[PDB]
């Protein structure tokens, strides 16, 4: 069902915006996903949107979307609805978009990415309103949504995806924060992942 | 109030106009406003088929292809030149990340894309031998 | 082993589109004037350098080449190169003021407002269900005109009563047909005066 | 034409012989024309040409393509999130 | 028989959309028009991009990649949707084919005639026209 909402919003979309973490976003890249983009549908324009870049520091933003815009646009993002960063480069790269094809009478913006990586936080932002149900438990967005942004300008809200591996071990998958922790069976093996994961200071300074 | 009046309006700005066409709405915005209360078949008081739903029509066509010789001449062609242009430029194509996709060509990407292989396949065993010998 | 390195005080500009170059450079009325006697090697001179410094142009301009024979159309063959010459520069005055685009007529104000998208004309066959053969639906042997050739035509009831029973429905047909004709020329006419 | 023997087999020296007719020409009389004849004989048709639009370009394989432009992305004017973890307040051990 | 009524609205009262029962080609460049204003829906399992083409002369049959759809005989408004059905005049592309003109040019695109049904055999058979 979340795969077939995917493909729905995929074939209805003009842009694409893959939304990566700012604390993983090879980790949430969906790199099958790109590639039958890039193959299939040429000529629908894949952007890259680094949500969540108020959790890490100034320069780690700065590197990844130097090292991101070697392959595609990247903007750098921080989805909130009074205090945001970057919501008018955003507008302006989509009234962009909108320009190159003025002929189409509207485009469509679709966003797909991994579950929880802010999807409905970003086209709450953009809309400077809560349209779209966000909560911190993945899978919160189950069907796709259309929110008007401007006159010639839509925004298709769609599920988060996890696409399949066997190289994606269940401890990163549960790091990449896409399952719902209360129904794992033993988590005190992964702890040392978050050990491994963490500075001590950090740590010690959390829980004093 | 004789200025608020249909009539009054289009002296401001004959058999044409349809239903519904106000100071908000023209006859195109009309129609394709109704577009969302079309799809409805009418029947009179003993069921008889006023109009079939749109396109619902239960009429067969008569399909036919009539002879005509245009169905049997070329229809795109490529010249040598061309093909040495497109099949040099393929290849020269530094793509920017910032450039994106409008319009894909329509070419014979088949004729075009053609690149020098170090190897060759491997010999089908096979056509020598079959697995009976 | 002349040189074909001319030297200039001011540099010629060129118009490769037209084959011309144009020197702004100083001429002296008395080496000039029709009293001399080496006005015409003077002349002979000045143009064989600015006809040097042209075909020096002309031959850096890029080449176009073909792989293609003779005996099709194109004119450029294998064997020769042509110069690809730019566009014109010099503004010169056209022979002709543009063509004015016809105004809309009545039809097309009419089909515009109606929202009448323009027909396929994919051709002018159609097919006759008594017989088994593809006929042009006008013109020359058209299927507009077998009414004229029919064997049999029914006269018609509402006929009755009027000084056109008499009459041949075949002539009455083509009266009509050349009526309709005649109205759509003078509609073109009105859509001309208009 | 002549070969230069200094410019190479590809440039060759030229030389000219006279035809004729020669002729000198003495300016008697000018009518000019009206500024709205010249500019009505300048006009351009424009139909032939391909329209240009901005960030739109034709490149070698016939494929039409957009630009978008980014922008500049000032990280600087951007407050990270003031997370406990990170306060000096929360140290053990000193 | 060509088209599908498909309701919508939580008690199913609005019937304005239709979708299309049979094989459709698209084309390049195809993206489905926003749900609020798609009227008549081509299901995307049903699209179709090549077909077995078969050469009368030389008896070969090639899986060739469609380039247009130039008649299908039932409607005019089914040549325009781009319906894939019996009788249907395609362009195809020929490349493979090794085709060239008295004139010298490569030929890489001709008409063919669907001589199948897809929607009852799950492909698209056609014979080309030379
Ligand atoms: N700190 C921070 N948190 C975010 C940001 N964007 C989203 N979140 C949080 O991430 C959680 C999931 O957001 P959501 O929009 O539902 O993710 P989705 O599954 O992609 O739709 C929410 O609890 C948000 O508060 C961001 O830019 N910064
Ligand atoms: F992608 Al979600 F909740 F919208 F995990
Ligand atoms: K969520
Ligand atoms: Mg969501």
């Amino acid at each position: 069902r979340i795969w077939n909402e995917l493909y729905k919003v995929i074939d209805s979309s003009d842009v694409v915006i893959h939304v990566l973490d700012a604390r993983d976003p090879l980790g949430t890249r969906c790199k099958s996903v790109e590639e039958y983009m890039k193959k299939e549908t040429p000529h629908k324009h894949l952007i890259y949107v680094l949500n969540k870049c108020d959790l890490v520091p100034t320069w780690v933003a700065a590197a990844w979307v130097k090292h991101l815009s070697k392959e595609r646009p990247t903007l750098a993002f921080h989805a909130s609805i009074t205090n945001s960063f970057g919501k008018g480069s955003l507008i302006q790269l989509l009234r962009q978009f909108s320009q190159l094809h003025t002929d189409r009478k509207q485009i469509s913006v679709g966003f797909i990415g991994y579950p929880n990586t802010g999807k409905s936080s970003i086209i709450n932002t953009l809309r400077k309103k809560k349209v779209c149900q966000v909560a911190p438990i993945p899978g919160e967005t189950k069907v796709w949504q259309y929110i008007t942004l401007m006159k010639r300008i839509f925004l298709i809200d769609c599920p988060g995806i996890v696409p399949p591996s066997s190289k994606d071990s269940e401890e990163d998958i549960l790091f990449r924060g896409v399952v719902r922790v209360e129904h794992v069976t033993h988590p005190e093996q992964y702890i040392p992942g978050v050990l491994k994961r963490c500075q001590v200071k950090h740590l010690e300074r959390t829980y004093e | 109030g004789t200025g608020k009046k249909e009539k009054s309006r289009r002296i401001r700005e004959g058999n044409l106009r349809v239903k519904g066409e106000n100071f908000y709405r023209d006859s195109k915005r009309v129609k394709f406003l109704n577009m969302y209360t079309s799809g409805k078949e009418i029947r009179n008081k003993k069921g008889n088929l006023i109009r079939a739903a749109s396109f619902q029509d239960s009429t067969i066509p008569d399909a036919r292809v009539q002879p005509d010789r245009r169905w049997f001449g070329n229809t795109r062609v490529i010249s040598q030149d061309a093909l040495q242009h497109f099949r040099s430029a393929l290849g020269e194509t530094q793509k920017d990340t910032y450039q994106v996709l409008l319009r894909r060509n329509k070419l014979p990407m088949s004729l075009l894309e053609e690149k020098d292989a170090d190897e060759s396949p491997k010999a089908r065993i096979l056509d020598t031998e079959s697995y009976a010998d | 082993n002349l040189p074909v390195t001319v030297e200039k005080p001011i540099p010629v500009v060129y118009d490769l589109g037209n084959l011309a170059a144009f020197d702004s450079n100083v001429l002296d009325k008395n080496d000039l004037d029709s009293s001399n006697a080496r006005r015409e090697e003077k002349i002979k001179s000045l143009t064989r350098d600015n006809v040097q410094l042209l075909i020096n142009q002309l031959l850096s301009l890029p080449m176009k080449t073909t792989t293609e024979s003779v005996g099709g159309t194109g004119g450029q063959s294998s064997v020769m190169t042509l110069l690809q010459l730019p566009d014109p520069t010099t503004d010169l005055p056209r022979e002709k003021p543009l063509p004015k685009a016809k105004a809309m007529t009545k039809w097309e104000k009419f089909a515009a407002k109606k929202g009448i998208k323009p027909k396929e004309r994919a051709g002018k066959m159609i097919y006759d269900e008594a017989s088994g053969e593809w006929v042009p639906k006008w013109g020359y042997k058209g299927a507009n005109k077998k009414l004229d050739d029919q064997w049999l035509v029914e006269v018609d009831d509402k006929v009755k009563g009027t000084d056109n029973e008499l009459i041949d429905p075949r002539t009455l047909n083509r009266a009509e047909r050349k009526r309709l004709v005649k109205k759509n020329e003078k509609q073109q006419r009105r859509n001309m005066k208009n | 034409s002549y070969k230069s023997d200094q410019g190479g087999k590809r440039l060759p020296r030229i030389e000219l012989v006279e035809i004729g007719p020669r002729l000198d020409f003495k300016i008697g009389r000018i009518h000019t024309p009206s500024p709205d004849m010249v500019t009505e004989a300048h006009k351009k048709p424009k139909q032939l040409e391909m329209k240009t639009k901005k960030n739109v370009e034709l490149d070698i394989m016939g494929d039409k393509l957009g630009r978008i432009h980014m922008g500049k992305q000032d990280l600087g004017k951007l407050q990270t999130r003031k997370m406990k973890g990170l306060k000096s307040k929360f140290d053990q051990g000193t | 028989e060509m088209f599908k009524v498909i309701k919508t609205g939580k008690s199913r009262s609005k019937s304005w959309k239709r979708m299309i029962t049979k094989h459709t080609f698209v084309g390049e460049g195809f993206t489905r028009r926003p749900v609020k204003m798609e009227r008549i829906i081509r299901p995307s399992a049903l699209r179709q991009k090549k077909a077995n083409v078969t050469h009368p002369e030389l008896g070969v049959t090639v899986f060739l990649p469609i380039l247009a759809v130039k008649k299908n005989p039932q409607s005019p408004m089914y040549t325009q949707l781009g319906v894939l059905t019996k009788g249907t005049i395609i362009e195809v592309n020929v490349s493979e084919l090794g085709m060239v003109t008295a004139g010298g040019k490569v030929v890489w695109g001709k008409y063919a005639q669907v001589t199948n049904e897809p929607d009852r055999d799950g492909c698209v058979n056609a014979v080309l026209l030379v």
